[PDB]
């Protein structure tokens, strides 16, 4: 097995009340069945797109999920995945 | 690279166990067993990749597979059935494409064994007039009374079987058709040239092999247990 | 049924040609291979085709394969007696043991046997133990002579069957009769069409 | 300069009877093709990933993988009974294959297996082999892969011939999106004191990213990783931890080939 490596980042850079997109970075995971939720205020965000599954050289897997969203102060984005080599699931919060 | 098979032929009856197995020496890693009925082709049931395993084929419903060794690859029936009736062929391949065919086993699985019946064999010795009139010596076997049609004639020349010059019944024929499941009677005719006949040092034997019920089946009825077994008639050759 | 054959049966003059036709949906392709089998025999090989468009020939059999039409053919030149037999086409989806093969039904092939020389008789044979019982066989008479079945369910009638004696490249078609019941060999085939010219003895 | 060519397949067999199987392919870091398990055909990612093959042609080679997807599944299950119970399900097999061009009309290709997530197994020349470090119990699996004639001529005309032949099509058909120039965006922010600057929206990947005094080059900096965004261009940050208050003065210059000459500078 190997532990998901998360990562949270926008497209464009954060600006409240503007749109944009947030990404959510999965990687360097192995065996590949993984469940990737994007979250407003620990809720799951509806229409969330995903990357084709792929993998690196060290032959681990990654994939690049993503959402359209507009940051503001009051609201916290993150990105929950759940894999077998995790006993319970990691969230990761966004950061300005 | 061989393969053998036994029994080639077996008369069995609803519930018995049966169990057919299969030899091979080439050193084949993979073994398989299909079983062929009119109008199908071969289809398989159980396969080895080596020695402890089995795989369910294609049509494994009734079959249990063991493969003890690499040597033999057995096929058993725990509960035989007469949708079992069929004719069963093993095949051994090493790693490359090819399976090596074994000579196949016959296998009847009746209802009932009542009426097994082993046949009365009788030879009938060349006509005087077709010696003259042909300058050839035609003998004929008559096997008869028997049950089922599992019978193998063979002929035999001074303890060596001869295949030239024979012709036997494709199928035998039944002696009260329009009865439950009656006797059969089956023909066959060895030609040979008059001189081979006049010769008196040639023995000739026609030889029927009954396929029947096995020493370990139960034998309910007063008449000879109808066994597995051989009848035959000779004669010699006369001037 | 990935694997068609055609036609399901054929009769042939011995000396004839004949093509056996094998279809298949199979897929992969990687090897074709048409058995023989005799009535009551196993398999035998003959030929066994692995390229796209491919030619084989064993004797007197040749064979094709196209794979883009997923069609063999078998070709018997001059036919003889022994060619009476079932013909299997099978397929097999690999280049290794991880193949599975698929098998057609075969096609049914007999062939009539050519009797240069007829000189059809009825002679009588006598049992070797019990000279009271005896058997009634007809005998060299040509292929064109269909044997008809017993009249009484008492009498027993066999059917035309050919050998060959190698050792004197001769062939010769026979039957068997006999009964008990007031039975004799020039009653025996009575109810059957037997040439006007047979020889029938004392 | 080289641009490498990957097929990447991933399969999964759960248990003896529920498999599946997903492709996708790049050149470079851009990808051409996606082949889903539940798609009976190949699908193009890109106006240009059919190369310069005629239809007939693509249509014969995506039917000659159709055909080995369906086949590669079986063979496996009956790899693992050949096995077993040395080897048992869950099981990942990964292949990567294609071939990486060169100046001239050069270029190697590859075709490498992995199983378990370890690489094994790969072509080489006219044949199967393990690699340094299998388990030996592959020597049955490759024995039987090699049995295949058939197979080898297949794959030796895939690597020797079709994949350099087809990628060098590609990249005639593909030079304006390989070629693409995208102008990175900047901003700056902070943490516990971890100053940051990130980049967005660059292609191709090549781009230097340094803090600085002035004309003096903080070289505490820590580059991050290239994480790609879904538009196909590329995100970046380096940080400089610095001690609070010492934050006036610092720029933070970024290069790129998108930027004809004129840099991006941001001051705190
Ligand atoms: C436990 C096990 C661990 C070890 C496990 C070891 C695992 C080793 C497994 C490797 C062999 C598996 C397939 C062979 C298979 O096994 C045969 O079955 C099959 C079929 O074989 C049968 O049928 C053939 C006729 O088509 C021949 O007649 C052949 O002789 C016959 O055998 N053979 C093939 O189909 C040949 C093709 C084989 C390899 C092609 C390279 C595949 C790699 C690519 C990356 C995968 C998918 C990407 C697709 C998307 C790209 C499209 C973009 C354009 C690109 C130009
Ligand atoms: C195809 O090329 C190979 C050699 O190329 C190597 O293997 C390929 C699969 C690919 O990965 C390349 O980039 C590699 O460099 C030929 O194999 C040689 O064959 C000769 C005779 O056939 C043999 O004696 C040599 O040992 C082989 N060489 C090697 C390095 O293994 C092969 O012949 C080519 N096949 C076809 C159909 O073109
Ligand atoms: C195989 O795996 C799937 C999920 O991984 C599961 O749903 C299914 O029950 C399994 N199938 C069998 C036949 O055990
Ligand atoms: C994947 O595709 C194959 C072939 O169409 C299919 O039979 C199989 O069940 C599919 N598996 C899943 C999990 O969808």
């Amino acid at each position: 097995q190997k532990t998901p490596q998360i990562q949270v980042y926008s497209r464009h850079p954060p600006e409240n009340g503007k749109p944009n997109i947030l990404n959510c970075y999965v990687t360097q995971f192995h065996p590949p069945h993984i469940e990737i939720q994007m979250l407003k205020n620990g809720k799951k965000i509806p229409k969330v797109e995903m990357s084709d599954m792929s993998f690196s050289k060290d032959w681990s897997f990654y994939i690049l999920a993503h959402t359209e969203f507009t940051p503001t102060e009051t609201d916290t984005y993150a990105c929950r995945v759940k894999h077998a080599s995790m006993a319970e699931p990691k969230t990761v919060y966004w950061d300005r | 690279a061989a393969v053998t098979q036994s029994p080639r032929n077996k008369v069995a009856v609803t519930g018995g166990k049966v169990t057919l197995s299969c030899n091979q020496t080439n050193n084949h890693n993979n073994m398989y067993w299909y079983r062929q009925d009119t109008g199908h082709g071969l289809r398989l049931i159980h396969y080895s990749y080596g020695a402890g395993s089995t795989e369910k084929g294609d049509i494994p419903d009734g079959y249990k597979a063991s493969r003890p060794s690499q040597e033999n690859f057995s096929l058993i029936l725990e509960l035989a059935t007469p949708s079992q009736t069929s004719v069963y062929f093993c095949a051994s391949g090493d790693e490359g494409y090819t399976q090596y065919f074994g000579p196949g086993t016959r296998l009847l699985v009746l209802e009932d064994l009542r009426n097994v019946t082993p046949p009365k064999v009788s030879l009938f010795e060349p006509s005087k007039a077709e010696i003259s009139h042909t300058q050839k010596a035609t003998l004929v076997c008559l096997a008869t009374g028997f049950y089922p049609d599992h019978v193998e004639l063979s002929w035999w020349v001074n303890g060596k079987e001869v295949h030239s010059g024979v012709c036997t019944d494709p199928q035998p024929l039944k002696e009260q058709p329009a009865l439950n499941d009656s006797r059969y009677s089956l023909s066959s005719r060895l030609r040979v040239s008059a001189t081979f006949w006049q010769n008196p040092r040639n023995h000739f034997r026609c030889q029927v092999q009954f396929y029947g019920l096995s020493e370990n089946d139960e034998w309910t009825q007063d008449r000879a247990k109808p066994v597995t077994q051989i009848v035959s008639a000779e004669a010699w050759g006369r001037a | 049924t990935q694997v068609e054959q055609s036609p399901q049966s054929l009769v042939v003059r011995q000396g004839e040609n004949c093509v056996l036709q094998c279809n298949y949906s199979v897929t992969p392709d990687n090897h074709l291979r048409w058995f023989k089998q005799d009535t009551g025999k196993g398999l035998v090989s003959l030929t066994v085709l692995v390229d796209q468009k491919d030619k084989t020939s064993n004797g007197r059999y040749s064979a094709t394969l196209d794979k883009d039409a997923k069609h063999s053919t078998l070709h018997i030149t001059a036919t003889l007696l022994d060619d009476t037999a079932t013909y299997i086409c099978v397929v097999g989806d690999r280049g290794s043991a991880l193949g599975r093969l698929h098998f057609g039904a075969g096609t049914q092939l007999i062939v009539i046997p050519d009797i240069q020389n007829p000189d059809p008789a009825v002679y009588q044979l006598r049992d070797s133990k019990s000279s009271d019982k005896s058997v009634c066989l007809f005998t060299d008479f040509d292929s064109q002579t269909n044997v008809s079945q017993s009249k009484d369910s008492d009498v027993y009638i066999t059917d035309k069957c050919v050998l060959d004696m190698r050792s004197m490249d001769f062939k010769s078609n026979s039957a068997v009769a006999w009964s008990n019941k007031d039975f004799a060999c020039a009653n025996a085939f009575n109810n059957s069409i037997i040439p006007e010219d047979t020889f029938f003895p004392s | 300069k080289n641009y490498t060519f990957r097929c990447l397949q991933m399969s999964s067999f759960a248990n003896r009877s529920w498999s599946r199987t997903d492709s996708v392919v790049w050149l470079g870091d851009l990808q051409t093709h996606r082949w889903s398990n539940d798609s009976a055909t190949i699908s193009f990612t890109k106006p240009w990933s059919q190369g310069k093959l005629s239809n007939q042609q693509w249509e014969k080679l995506q039917h000659m993988f159709q055909v080995y997807r369906v086949s590669f599944t079986r063979d496996i299950q009956e790899l693992v009974k050949m096995m077993s119970p040395k080897e048992d399900y869950p099981i990942e097999i990964q292949l990567s294959a294609g071939c990486e061009m060169y100046p001239g009309n050069a270029s190697e290709s590859f075709l490498h297996v992995a199983f378990q997530g370890k690489y094994v197994v790969r072509f080489w020349g006219t044949s199967w082999q393990t690699v340094p470090g299998a388990p030996s119990w592959l020597d049955l699996p490759i024995k039987v892969l090699n049995a295949d004639q058939g197979t080898s001529a297949t794959v030796q005309m895939l690597l020797n011939d079709t994949c350099p032949l087809f990628v060098r099509g590609l990249l005639e058909a593909g030079k304006s999106d390989l070629e693409k120039q995208e102008k990175p965006v900047a901003w700056l922010s902070s943490v516990p004191r971890q100053l940051v600057c990130h980049v967005s929206g660059f292609y191709p990947k090549p781009v230097w990213v340094m803090w600085m005094r002035g004309d003096q080059e903080q070289q505490g900096t820590h580059r991050g990783d290239f994480l790609p965004n879904a538009d196909e261009t590329w995100y970046l940050q380096a940080t400089l931890d610095v001690e609070a208050g010492e934050e006036a003065g610092l720029a933070c210059r970024v290069k790129h080939s998108s930027l004809g000459g004129q840099d991006i500078i941001l001051y705190w």
